[PDB]
């Protein structure tokens, strides 16, 4: 019955300080939620660094520290390694329940930033004579790894019958993605427009393909 | 000190299921048995947590008619029972420990279990080509409609292995669906012939697809 807010993504560098928010619905973060921040390693990792606000479970680097800042309480990686871009997510106590944010996803520049490379296909002829058109959007080598993505079938933005991967990092070390749209065949035949925006960093980038 | 649990199960909707944590370390009195459900897209969500010596348990209301919480003395085991799965359920369960209030933490997590809510029975993929319409371009091959995972898509009989790239499948119709991208030179096509090479062994499965132009 409470939402515990926390930062989309923030972007660090290496041997820099960064500091991640994590925010109460209810009210200002007391020390009666004790926020025990939990690290996520991707395939599954998972441990927690901080925990009771203030202490930090034995053995995580003591630049793992949290504290509470204003009226949120707060994990601050003093120093942030590259071994540190991982998601973070920050659970608060009430009373008889817990509740998990909704984390960080943390880059730790260990590249230059590069943007995403988009391609928009259209229906193949073959698919279509199964009463299915499947638009694919593929998006690749963008970095950091956080994009948003939408759709504008006829200058109108889509809200159902799209699905898209979460970014999954690429042989590089920078990041893919992949956006699905699904129609009938004849839901296909009657728009004309089709757009794929991706977002990322803020610069949105266009590719669409007249039917 | 490690909170096993199976990494995956297959579960029919309208199924429950009962997942095991067997609590391998130093204590169970001395430590909490919570529960918390990772979906791909949506992070963390606490279902509740277990006392091992009394049994008492407090749930996340969303959760109150859907998990039980239980645990055997004798085993160190915790388990879990969802009942009347459906297709939201689908999702990573894991099985932390907490401390006490004391220092107040989940120190270590359990590595969770796949469920995998489908009625779906073994079906084989359907590949579909993706190709441009108008330096370098950008090929593909939609894998649409599959069950169970993995698919191995690969390019030119391992020909190509750079500008390819296959992203993760998604879920939905109870099926998967992938698909793999490959930047070969605008040189190479239209002239040399790019295929893409399909395989789902669930299936025993195998296909080509030629990318042709249209």
């Amino acid at each position: 019955q409470a939402v515990v807010t926390q930062e989309s993504a923030l972007t660090t560098s290496p041997g820099e300080t960064v500091t991640l928010t994590c925010r109460s619905s209810t009210g200002a973060v007391t020390t009666s939620n004790y926020a025990n921040w939990v690290q996520e390693k991707p395939d599954h990792l998972f441990t927690g660094l901080i925990g009771g606000t203030n202490n930090r479970a034995p053995g995580v680097p003591a630049r793992f520290s949290g504290s509470l800042i204003g009226d949120k309480a707060a994990l601050t990686i003093t120093g942030a390694q590259t071994e540190d871009e991982a998601i973070y997510f920050c659970a608060l106590w009430y009373s008889n329940h817990w509740v998990f944010g909704g984390g960080t996803g943390l880059t730790v520049l260990g590249q230059p930033k590069s943007s995403p490379s988009v391609t928009l296909f259209p229906p193949s002829s073959e698919e279509l004579e199964t009463n299915k058109a499947t638009l694919v959007c593929t998006i690749t080598d963008f970095y950091p790894g956080v994009v948003t993505v939408d759709w504008k079938v006829d200058g109108t933005p889509v809200t159902q019958g799209m699905e898209t991967t979460q970014p999954s990092k690429q042989s590089n070390n920078k990041y893919m993605a992949s956006s699905y749209l699904t129609l009938t065949a004849r839901a296909w035949e009657r728009h004309s427009s089709y757009s794929c925006q991706v977002t990322h960093e803020g610069h949105t980038v266009e590719k669409s393909l007249s039917r | 000190v490690q909170l096993q649990q199976p990494g995956a199960e297959l579960v029919k909707p309208g199924a429950s299921v009962k997942l095991s944590c067997k609590a391998s370390g130093y204590t169970f009195t001395s430590y909490w048995m919570h529960w918390v459900k990772q979906r791909p897209g949506r992070g963390l969500e606490w279902i509740g947590r277990i006392d091992p010596n009394s049994g008492g348990t407090a749930y996340n209301e969303k959760f109150k008619s859907k998990a039980t919480l239980t645990v055997d003395k004798p085993s160190s085991t915790a388990y879990m029972q969802l009942s009347s799965l459906t297709s939201e359920d689908s999702a990573v369960y894991y099985c932390a420990r907490y401390d006490y209030y004391g220092g107040s933490y989940f120190d270590y997590w359990g590595q969770g279990t796949t469920l995998t809510v489908s009625s779906a029975k073994t079906t084989p993929p359907s590949v579909y080509p993706l190709a441009p319409g108008s330096s370098m371009v950008t090929l593909g091959c939609l894998v649409k409609g599959y069950f169970p995972e993995p698919v191995t898509v690969t390019w030119n009989s391992g020909s190509l292995s750079s500008g390819v790239h296959t992203f993760p499948a998604v879920l939905q119709s109870d099926l998967y669906t992938l698909s793999s991208s490959v930047t070969v030179p605008s040189s190479p096509w239209p002239s040399e012939t790019v295929t893409c090479n399909v395989a789902h062994p669930a299936s025993s499965t195998k296909v080509d697809k030629k990318i042709v132009p249209r």
